[PDB]
RNA sequence: GCCGGCGGCGACGACCCAUUCGAACGUCUGCCCUAUCAACUUUCGAUGGUAGUCGCCGUGCCUACCAUGGUGACCACGGGUGACGGGGAAUCAGGGUUCGAUUCCGGAGAGGGAGCCUGAGAAACGGCUACCACAUCCAAGGAAGGCAGCAGGCGCGCAAAUUAC
RNA sequence: AACUGCGAAUGGCUCAUUAAAUCAGUUAUGGUUCCUUUGGUCGCUCGUACUUGGAUAACUGUGGUAAUUCUAGAGCUAAUACA
């Protein structure tokens, strides 16, 4: 027994198809608009706003 | 396993003492008592998390073993001393007395009473048994056990007991319109008046309370106790008046006091 | 260029104490020591610094705050009694005897084995 | 085989090395706690009767009192036993004891001088021997000195006479436990005095409970007329 | 201290009742694979009855004398489990599948079995007693053992940290 | 230092065992024990007391065995120990 807490989460999630032009295009747009450093950060709020859309889904 | 435990985990403290995770891996542990371990309060955590008096556990100690507590005008070193519900803990070096009430959300509120209030306290009999000579004996929700009861106190009846002595100065009855508490369960801290109870013979008896504000909730027997004559009260209330207001107002009172 | 904020007080007579939290404004230069905190609250409170006792400074990211706790006794016997033993050492009013943990439950065990006055000839 | 000879009259004790078969055998074949007369251990020894008391064998193990056999015997010994301290409350050890008879496989043997003989051995009778310390207990004084009841104790209590180099002498003496002082009587009237309260708190509660149930039973009456 | 006795404030105790912390026996409903396990249990207690014994008590728990019962294709009984059981975890449209030795709760055991002292509480293993397997010292007479506590070492293997304060 | 009181039955570790067993939710002890805490009870009994008895540690002194937290013999002395 320690008196820690072992509760993380992880932010983004990866794409199903792994290579696929259309999307590779989508996300380098944004990384180029927004100066973002890699496609983490493009999944990530791709992520937090599919958890927000869940919840609005799920509450309508 | 092998004879009594003497330790508590942190996580499997009971949840209205609110002790964070990260703090430590053990917990308290309320001592032997006349009130439950679920159901009491450690005066470790009513000094150092709720009178923000304490820092660390030594401070505790150190503020008990100076004698300057007492609970139910009697003197506690014990710094993990059960003191439950209607417990008055009394600090006469800063002149300060509390009475262990609920509050609405269902833990124990630091509700402060002046000190001529903090000389009696209303207690729910048990049983009632006679014994040896027939001096007939009643035994109370805090174990205070009382000889020669007056014989119109009857089970689940509450009784007004003056801590200096440990005789009855007045009695409630337990019947239809009496203002009750509830010590258990969802309701847990709420305040309302009797409308009827259920009887199931070889079950809990069921009764259901009306609130002030028109809402009506049922709760066990076992988890009721009388604390006014009709409707008027013979305690003082905490902050809320026992009113379980729902999500929606306590959202609108928050950003209204905003 | 330092300014002492005080937040939450208390006038604890349990303990004989007055105990708040210390908020320190220092913007240009390093994270003050705990004597010029010391002598700066105990010429705002007009008490001497010796009966003063400050620890657990967090200096906030960027640098313009620190916040951390204080607390000043109303004598100093009071604060030799109730204070721990570490926050003495610290002003030097306590000393620690130089001794490991190893050397005390070697020397315990090695006493286990003899019995009787001969306990105490065993060092 | 040694003799470990002590007289408790004197307080003294000497090992003696006997390596003589014919001074031992008289002593060979014969019991614990059993008199010998000690004369073929030499001239000195006249009139010396001598009690066996304990001893060791060559592997150095000690002999208890009951055991009615020659060598060693493995024994589970509990408290009260000789041989044996236990190191926990109730706590029983499996251990070799000698035999209780004594034979020629003896390291030591353990003499205590029961009476006299014609004239002093040198090492224990002719020196002096001085018991200490004594009476801590008031009856004890009483009963060493022979003091009537209204005779004082702590005026005939014995002091030990200290003095140690480099200090001036010091003569201390006991706090002597069991003995009436007005702290005593005190304590005793304040037992007392409680029994007195209990009894008149019964009764006050008892009269006031009647009192309360005369006019209850006498309404829970009146009601009953309808 | 009060007019030779009478007393206030505690601390250790204490038969018994209540209480708190429990603990122990039960009630109902719920578990993975297997028919190349279809009948099982009852000589030596299986199911029930009467009387006791023993136990902290209820009871085939055990003894005596009687009855011939009790469970079973709604899967008994037997065997297997790289089975401690839950609170949970991973994945995921809806339904599901798989994992859960592991920090909280309950159970179990201190190399394998067995027996017991003390105590309110143990069939305790950083208590004892014996045997079985391993193994330490030795003057060969005897003596002393228990890491599945924290470090650490050997072994095992694809697989896991510092003889720290 | 030692006698006496209490604790050492908690904690920690691990998952070998275990298939209506463990365990989970729900009820029962009107069929039982319970250190401790907290209350009650404790001249309710009709028959040397202003304090009774004996020992043993500790300590001193003599020892044995190659050996262990092994212990025998001798001389005193305590109780909320033992009576």
């Amino acid at each position: 027994p320690v008196a820690r807490s072992w509760v993380c989460r992880k932010t983004y999630v990866t794409p199903r198809r792994p290579f696929e032009k259309s999307r590779l295009d989508q996300e380098l747009k944004l990384i180029g608009e927004y100066g973002l450093r890699n496609k983490r950060e493009v999944w990530r709020v791709k992520f937090t706003l599919a958890k927000i859309r869940k919840a609005a889904r799920e509450l309508l | 396993a092998r004879g009594p435990k003497k330790h508590l985990k942190r996580v499997a403290a009971p949840k209205h003492w609110m002790l964070d995770k990260l703090t430590g891996v053990f917990a308290p542990r309320p001592s032997t008592g006349p009130h439950k371990l679920r159901e009491c309060l450690p005066l470790i955590i009513f000094l150092r998390n709720r009178l923000k008096y304490a820092l660390t556990g030594d401070e505790v100690k150190k503020i008990c073993m100076q004698r300057f507590i007492k609970i139910d005008g009697k003197v506690r070193t014990d710094i993990t001393y059960p003191a439950g519900f209607m417990d008055v803990i009394s600090i006469d070096k800063t002149g300060e007395n509390f009475r262990l009430i609920y509050d609405t959300k269902g833990r124990f509120a630091v509700h402060r009473i002046t000190p001529e209030e903090a000389k009696y306290k209303l207690c729910k009999v048990r049983k009632i048994f006679v014994g040896t000579k027939g001096i007939p004996h009643l035994v109370t929700h805090d174990a205070r056990t009382i000889r020669y009861p007056d014989p119109l106190i009857k089970v689940n009846d509450t009784i007004q007991i003056d801590l200096e002595t440990g005789k009855i100065t007045d009695f409630i009855k337990f019947d239809t319109g009496n203002l009750c508490m509830v010590t258990g369960g969802a309701n847990l801290g709420r305040i309302g008046v009797i409308t009827n109870r259920e009887r199931h013979p070889g079950s809990f008896d069921v009764v259901h309370v009306k609130d002030a504000n028109g809402n009506s909730f049922a709760t066990r027997l076992s988890n009721i106790f009388v604390i006014g004559k009709g409707n008027k009260p013979w305690i003082s209330l905490p902050r809320g008046k026992g009113i379980r207001l729902t999500i929606a107002e306590e959202r609108d009172k928050r950003l209204a006091a905003k | 260029t330092v300014t002492i904020r005080t937040r939450k007080f208390m006038t604890n007579r349990l303990l004989q104490r007055k105990q708040m939290v210390i908020d320190v404004l220092h913007p240009g230069k390093a994270t003050v020591p705990k004597t010029e905190i010391r002598e700066k609250l105990a010429k705002m409170y007009k008490t001497t610094p010796d009966v003063i006792f400050v620890f657990g400074f967090r200096t906030h990211f960027g640098g313009g705050k620190t916040t951390g706790f204080g607390m000043i006794y109303d004598s100093l016997d009071y604060a030799k009694k109730n204070e721990p033993k570490h926050r003495l050492a610290r002003h030097g009013l306590y000393e620690k005897k130089k001794t490991s943990r190893k050397q005390r439950k070697e020397r315990k065990n090695r006493m286990k084995k003899v019995r009787g006055t001969a306990k105490a000839n065993v060092g | 085989m040694k003799l470990n000879i002590s007289f408790p009259a004197t307080g003294c004790q000497k090992l003696i090395e006997v390596d003589d078969e014919r001074k031992l055998r008289t002593f060979y074949e014969k019991r614990m706690a059993t008199e010998v007369a000690a004369d073929a251990l030499g001239e000195e020894w006249k009139g010396y009767v001598v009690r066996i008391s304990g001893g060791n064998d060559k592997q150095g193990f000690p002999m208890k009192q009951g055991v009615l056999t020659h060598g060693r015997v493995r024994l589970l010994l509990s408290k009260g036993h000789s041989c044996y301290r236990p190191r926990r409350t109730g706590e029983r050890k499996r251990k070799s004891v000698r035999g209780c008879i004594v034979d020629a496989n003896l390291s030591v043997l353990n003499l205590v001088i029961v009476k006299k003989g014609e004239k002093d051995i040198p090492g224990l009778t002719d020196t002096t021997v001085p018991r200490r310390l004594g009476p801590k207990r008031a009856s004890r004084i009483r009963k060493l000195f022979n003091l009537s009841k209204e005779d004082d104790v702590r005026q005939y209590v014995v002091r030990k006479p200290l003095n140690k180099e480099g200090k001036k002498p010091r003569t201390k003496a006991p706090k002597i436990q069991r003995l009436v002082t007005p702290r005593v009587l005190q304590h005793k009237r304040r037992r007392i005095a409680l029994k007195k309260q209990r009894t008149k708190k019964n009764k006050e509660e008892a009269a006031e409970y009647a009192k309360l149930l005369a006019k209850r039973m006498k309404e829970a009456k009146e009601k009953r007329q309808e």
